């Protein structure tokens, strides 16, 4: 999964 | 090239502007334009080595993300050219 | 979840709308909105297993990219939930 | 490196 920061 | 040190500084209600993914190493999947991340020099393809001085090779994704979420508006990273 | 089969179909002068990265596996770093890739169901985090029916685990990045560039406007992919 | 397609 890709996580936005 | 070699290593790469950088510091991101953001607004109080904005994001640093980048996405990360982890396989098994953690790397930048995306960098939003005009974000602290881009202006700082972050580039898609870079891999995260340290966060605020800590190495992440042994930490799980959600943790890494947690550390970054708790770093306030300043952020010190260290990346290595991934791909 | 399990596997995932999909077919992208694009315009003649447009792109499929996604970026990939390879480490060592190849996965989707980004999927542009309204692109054949998104509308097809491609999701950041997916990993590319096959392209037009061919497995890529043993192929290098530039090659994979080359195959996709030479696939015309239609594209058959097979991905597996990466991360 | 990231490649656009």
């Amino acid at each position: 999964s890709s996580s936005s920061l | 090239q070699q290593r790469k040190v950088l510091t991101l500084e953001k607004g109080d209600n904005q994001t640093f502007g980048f996405e990360i993914q982890t396989y098994g190493v953690t790397f930048v999947a995306r960098v939003h334009e005009s974000s602290p991340a881009q202006l700082a020099g972050l580039t898609p393809g870079d891999t995260i080595a340290s966060v605020n001085g800590l190495n992440v090779e042994g930490i799980r994704h959600r943790e890494i993300v947690d550390i970054i979420k708790a770093s306030g508006n300043v952020l010190r990273l260290e990346t290595l050219y991934g791909t």
